[PDB]
């Protein structure tokens, strides 16, 4: 025959029980059976997302027909898979592959209709043995498709049909269109818990129902890249796949939901695992691990240690980003540095961060900076700045570094990230804001804080400097915001503390170059009442430890006069420092 | 054929063609005609052409009248004569893609089809039951916290109710409207088929279902439900939108609740719903990210975004929020759409939108509303705030509004009962890990005082609640100071919110 | 036979020992072994910028294959490197990288499983003149092909995440490029085999200083 | 090597590239080098740029000088060395 070379019996592959048990889709397996009982056209094409199920519809429709769960007319169908690929390999002469589909045309005749046709990638069949002068496999089922004598059953993806088949209108109104939509999140709970028996015979392990809720909920929230019951499956699939090594390694016997969460926070990095308790301790020392950074501001230190708390403990609004911060201070005292002590704790790296530079963003149109070009406009197909830098990594910490140098109308983009945790590039698709951590670093006010922050109650500090915000922002938008935090300035033992901190990290360095550096407590006292004025922060602080320490400390390791292994004092002069070894 | 050997089959006939000596009839497509043969203008000219026009809708009745017999006697059905003149009316009203009478055939004999599985093994209902109890059947078998025993001994009880009344009439043999309709709503997805009694029942309480989620704000609710109510009887106006609303007020209000609720009554999900945020088009291109490129610019052959996602499922809800952050001039797409549902893209198709419901939140009158809503009756309001908008667009687009609405600051009461809903979502969330929550009804007094101010909306209840209870929560929670399985209450200190273990 | 023409057996040459002694990368090795062992979707495709040594991690992969350090569903399995290159050879007439390929399918169905295809280049495979990724498609759907693609970072995300479908047939493993001690690794394990055909002895103080100003002073 | 149900001539010596067995020398424009060897993988990194740099003038004249010998004991003529700097001067200024 010219059927057998070139087709797949898919109930014969069902009769033998090769296929997948395909559990649901209701709706689209009857609408697909009424519409290949037609007089004229019978001919669904199954159009939906890549990944919702449009194949295991027509395998579940073969499965009916082995099981008779058909009606009355549809019992014993031949469900025929075609292969366009198994058709054109063999034809490079005029009028071969023409040949082969007259055949296969005039052995679906002859099977007294009783053959319903099935074309994975109906798209290929469009343009299939087109050449130089040749009928391609459109023009020829073309007639033969209009008449209701090929019962052809396709598959396609919704956007490959707007590229492919709505080219070509004639084969485009031959077929009917069954939609397949993407399933629900019950309706991937019944398709997996169908699905369970399966993995389990092939893995040799058990997989356990709360994984499968746990699978089917976490895939629908934080992957999103691809679809529903599709990822799920892939969750479950790697976490047995992952048991199972670790069996077969050198321990566990039974997927848990936590092993989803795993497999999760591999293929995303959003942690939804279960904490450990190293990371647990760590977690509740939140506030003492950012002033092991940040001394100095209590507050958004509590502010963002009880954010990440949220988001780890799972009552972080889900239709939210996890914290919407407004950093306002006076210049220098470490606003940018507490984003680095969140990227420090977070990631364990120093600029794992994305970090807007909003004092570049002074027009109206850095606006189309950060989220791309639209169709047409010459940066389209670059995407956006920040659409990319959160598509590609989606747990991440935004930084709107120094934003009241922008045009008062960059903050409508923030409107909708803050609302609802959503943004759309030029591209036309959205990115998923609800794992990122919002930060913008103002300095509205530091005129009347480091005027008023004495004699006034922090509360009503936040409301005058919150009413200044107010006249400076729109309503709408700073009721976006979490929680507007305010910045104090630095007091003196505070400084004495950062240049502690300072000290104690240029040693840690100097260290790691291969120094042991010492110091008298009189060099600390010098570093603390040469460079004090509350106006400029701890960056003349910084300045000043930078010149009248590394200035006479480079000059003499360049001499080879410091040998490593030695003590490096750092002692003082009538006016300066200076350092001895010994 | 053409080859090497280039004899191309155009050629060899084009003598025989040119000297009459061939009678060859052609039919072939109008845009294929332009691509493959108007190429070859040697042969493009050796043929006449006789137009073939789109036959009108009394032309395809009639052509349905005789046609009629042949699939009766293929079906073994009958169809009746208001089922072909709807299915003539239908498909040229609610399909925009195929063309007549290919569309009217298509619902005539797949609703034959239809009927033909009716009468073949049992009817619709029973095979929705019958699917859904063999689905728990093994789902329950899977199981072995349910939950769901409950469920299928209703749905078991059902099918057993239906299958006695069925036994009882031992239907549909016809072909009615009503099948054509179930055709129509199964092509396209615009619910035009009969409401079936639960779905009456569902729609005459749209305003107790929406206010489950939209607490206050009477009039917009109403506006929404008498949109949906009249395109459901069949009243609205064939040749616009549903409805075409512009919601005003101030900031926190429930503008964009109401379109969340709206999406999850139609179609059972919040964010299935067509969202321009109108904040990213505040330049002039913006209307090219819409419409899609023009032919010769880069995206062209990617389309656009409002055009392709409504085409895709034309019976929608569109939500254009915060319209005030756009340029002016990007409401000059949205004239055509309102005021006719059309809108050609680049490519050059058009899409229709005569089933989409187009809502427009906004904020342009918050001051205003803030200082009067109080002494003030609200056709006055709507009539101030009218004013305002006209300051803000142009008489043209406002005047293709299908009905413009206010909102107005929430009161005590509303922010009680906004708390209530917040709490039982934050109940859901914690339940999940395995946590009960009580509150003591101190504790809501304190939330509904502490995140009270007249400015902001229904917002800072949000975060009050965000802080006064979640920061604690969490810290606890994060600490294994608090075990499951024990009823977590709040109750208050004398100023904070402290969850204990009883 | 097809895929003797144009297939690599990669074991085979590590049984004779041509390859390298690749030395590190272990998780990125094991997750691929992680993702070899599902049911569907069975299609590593290794993913990073150029250079890092990602047919190294298919080589390392041969070489546990060889010694047996695999799990118990690997040990016997061929690694077979396909020439997406030498497919559009002679592409003349319709239908003959269509013959070439589909004889490489039924050789690798033939084999009943047995074979693990790596596809380097991964990139070639979607633009072919459909073509290339349609017939591969519904056997990497269903995990009978054992494909280990190997691609760039920015190939992938221009040609495979464009089309969704083969995007979806993939499973990433994303390749760190490695840092300046496992380079000094990796040059103490590849020291002997170039002081052994150079016949010359290498320095390692000067191996580091290769590494550190390799570092330094190329980016 | 175009041929019908065989192969070419490239992807026959490929796997020969990547085996050791073939100690290969190449040599071709850059340009055709930058379009067909710098976009492949395998062939451009089994591949190194030797580049060829374009003589000088005294250079060729020393090449001249290395092959005067070979066309005069062809053509039984005689070249003068002023005739060969001036051929040479000359051919680098005008001819393109
Ligand atoms: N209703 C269902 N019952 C059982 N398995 C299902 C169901 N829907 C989807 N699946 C599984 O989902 C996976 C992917 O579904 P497929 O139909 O193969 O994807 P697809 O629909 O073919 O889309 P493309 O175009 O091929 S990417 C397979 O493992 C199916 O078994
Ligand atoms: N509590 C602190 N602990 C440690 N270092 C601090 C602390 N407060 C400030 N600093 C130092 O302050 C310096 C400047 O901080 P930045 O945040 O970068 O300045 P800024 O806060 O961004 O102010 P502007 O308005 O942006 S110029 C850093 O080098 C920090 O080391
Ligand atoms: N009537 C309400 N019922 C229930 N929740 C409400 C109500 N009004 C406001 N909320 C809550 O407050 C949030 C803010 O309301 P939104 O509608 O998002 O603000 P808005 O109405 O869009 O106004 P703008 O100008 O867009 S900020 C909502 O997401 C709800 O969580
Ligand atoms: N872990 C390793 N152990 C031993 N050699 C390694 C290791 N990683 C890289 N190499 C060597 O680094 C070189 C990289 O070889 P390839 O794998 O062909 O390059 P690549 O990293 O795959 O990058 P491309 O994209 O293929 S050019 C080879 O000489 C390898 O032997
Ligand atoms: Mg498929
Ligand atoms: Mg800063
Ligand atoms: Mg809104
Ligand atoms: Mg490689």
């Amino acid at each position: 025959q010219a059927l057998k070379k070139y087709t797949i019996d898919l109930t014969e592959r069902a009769e033998q029980g090769k296929l997948d048990p395909v559990i649901g889709r209701d709706e689209e397996i009857r609408r697909t059976i009424q519409v290949l009982q037609r007089r004229t056209k019978n001919n669904p094409v199954l159009i939906g997302e890549p990944g919702v199920g449009k194949t295991a519809i027509v395998e579940g429709l073969a499965q009916r027909i082995i099981n008779g769960e058909v009606p009355e007319g549809l019992k014993g169908r031949r469900v025929l898979a075609l292969d366009m690929g198994a058709l054109v390999a063999g034809a490079k002469y005029r009028g071969e592959f023409e040949e082969r589909l007259k055949g296969v045309l005039n052995d679906l005749a002859k099977q007294e209709g009783n053959v319903i046709l099935f074309i994975d990638a109906l798209h290929t069949m469009v343009g299939a043995g087109k050449a130089d002068g040749a009928m391609d496999a459109g023009n020829m089922l073309k007639p033969a498709l209009a008449r209701g004598e090929l019962h052809c059953v396709g598959a396609t993806t919704l956007d490959e049909y707007r590229q492919y088949i709505e080219k070509d209108a004639a084969l485009e109104r031959r077929f009917q269109k069954v939609f397949v939509a993407e399933p629900s999140v019950e309706d991937t709970i019944a398709i997996l818990r169908g699905l369970k028996e399966r993995y389990e015979l092939h893995h040799h392990v058990q997989i356990t129902d709360p994984a499968i809720v746990a699978a089917a909920t976490l895939s629908h929230r934080y992957i999103a890249d691809r679809q529903l019951p599709d990822k799920a499956i892939d969750l479950i699939d790697e976490a047995a796949s992952s048991i199972r090594m670790q069996i077969d390694s050198k321990l566990r016997n039974k997927v848990t939901d936590a092993e989803i969460a795993e497999v999760l926070a591999r293929w995303t990095g959003i942690p939804v695992s279960r904490m450990m308790e190293s990371e647990r301790e760590k977690l509740l020392r939140m506030e003492q691990e950012l002033h092991h950074r940040v001394i100095g501001q209590n507050e958004a230190v509590d502010a963002v240690s009880n954010a990440i708390r949220r988001s780890r403990a799972g009552l972080a609004d889900p239709n939210r980003p996890i914290g919407s911060f407004l950093f306002l201070g006076p210049t220098g005292v470490g606003k940018t540095e507490l984003c680095k002590a969140l990227a420090n704790f977070m990631f364990d790296s120093d600029e794992a961060m994305v970090r807007i530079d909003m004092s570049e963003f002074m027009e109206k149109h850095s606006v189309s900076r950060l989220v791309g070009a639209p169709p047409g406009y010459v940066g389209y197909e670059e995407g956006g700045y920040l659409t990319e830098a959160v598509r590609r990594r989606p747990y991440s910490v935004i930084l709107l570094d120094a934003v009241e140098k922008a045009h008062p109308d960059v903050f409508n983009i923030l409107l909708q990230v803050l609302d609802d945790g959503r943004l759309t590039d030029g591209q036309g698709r959205t990115v998923d804001f609800r794992n990122t951590v919002v930060i913008m670093t103002s300095n509205l006010g530091s005129d009347l804080i480091q005027e008023r922050f004495g004699e006034l109650d922090y509360a009503h500090m936040k409301e005058l400097v919150l009413g200044v915000v107010s006249h400076n922002f729109r309503p709408e938008f700073i009721n976006r915001i979490d929680e507007v935090v305010v910045f104090h300035p630095l007091g003196e033992q505070h400084i004495a503390s950062i240049a502690q901190i300072q000290l104690k990290r240029l040693y840690k360095r100097l260290e790691e170059r291969g120094y042991e550096i010492h110091i008298s407590d009189e060099a600390l006292k010098l570093l603390s009442e040469n460079g004090y004025d509350p106006v400029y922060g701890a960056r003349p602080l910084k300045r000043a430890i930078q010149q009248q320490i590394e200035n006479p400390l480079a000059q003499q390791i360049l001499s080879g006069e410091l040998v490593p292994g030695k003590v490096i004092r750092l002692e003082v002069n009538e006016d300066r420092i200076v350092a001895v070894q010994h | 054929g053409k080859a090497d050997g280039a004899m191309d089959a155009g050629n060899m006939l084009k003598p025989a063609l040119a000297r009459g000596e061939l009678h060859c009839v052609g039919a072939t497509t109008l845009d294929e005609y332009r691509q493959y043969i108007e190429k070859d203008a040697a042969l493009e000219r050796r043929f006449q052409k006789v137009f073939v026009a789109e036959p009108s809708v009394e032309d395809t009745i009639a052509i349905l009248r005789g046609l009629k017999e042949r699939y009766e006697l293929h079906h073994h059905v009958q169809i009746t004569d208001p089922a072909i003149v709807a299915a003539a009316t239908l498909s040229h009203r609610y399909i925009a893609d195929r063309q007549l009478p290919d569309k009217a055939i298509d619902l005539i004999d797949e609703a034959a089809s239809s009927i033909r599985m009716q009468i073949d093994s049992k009817p619709e209902e029973l095979d929705r039951l019958d699917r859904r109890i063999i689905q728990l059947k093994l789902e329950q078998q899977a199981l072995m916290l349910d939950m769901l025993n409950e469920e299928l001994s209703d749905k078991e009880r059902q099918y057993s109710e239906l299958e006695e009344e069925w036994k009882a009439e031992k239907l549909r043999n016809k072909v009615t409207d009503a099948e054509i309709a179930e055709v129509l709503a199964r092509w396209t997805g615009i619910p035009v088929s009969r409401m079936m009694e639960s779905e009456r029942e569902k729609l005459l309480r749209m305003e107790q279902e929406l206010h489950h989620r939209v607490i206050g704000q009477n009039e917009a609710v109403d506006a929404v439900s008498n949109a949906i109510r009249r395109s459901r009887a069949g009243l609205a106006d064939p040749n616009r939108p549903i409805g075409s609303f512009l919601f005003l007020g101030p900031t926190g209000v429930g503008k964009t609740e109401l379109c969340k609720a709206l999406a999850n009554f139609m179609f059972d999900s919040d964010e299935a719903m067509v969202r321009i945020d109108m904040s990213e088009f505040m330049e002039k291109h913006s209307v090219s990210r819409l419409v899609g490129a023009p032919p010769g610019y880069v995206g062209y052959e990617e389309g656009g975004y409002l055009t392709e996602a409504v085409r895709r499922r034309p019976y929608s809800v569109i939500l254009l929020d915060a319209v005030e952050k756009a340029h002016p001039d990007v409401f000059n797409i949205l004239l055509q759409v309102l005021d006719d549902g059309r809108l050609t893209d680049g490519q050059g198709r058009t899409v229709d939108f005569r089933n989409t419901v187009v809502i427009m939140t906004s904020n342009l009158g918050s001051d205003l509303i803030q200082e009067r809503f109080g002494e003030l009756d609200y056709a006055h309001m709507k009539e101030l705030v009218l004013g305002v908008v006209s300051h803000n667009f142009r008489p043209e687009f406002i005047n293709r509004i299908d009905e413009v609405v206010v909102f107005h600051p929430l009161g005590e009461q509303h922010i009680a009962s906004i708390a209530q809903i917040q709490l039982k979502r934050l109940y859901k969330r914690l339940e999940e890990r395995g946590y009960e929550i009580h509150i003591s009804d101190e504790a809501l007094k304190l939330l509904s005082e502490n995140g009270y101010d007249p400015v902001y909306g229904a917002r800072p209840l949000k975060r009050a609640i965000q802080q006064q209870i979640e920061n604690p929560l969490a810290q606890q929670i994060l600490s294994g100071e608090l075990v499951p399985g024990k009823v977590i209450r709040l109750e208050v200190n004398e100023d904070r919110i402290v969850a204990v273990q009883h």
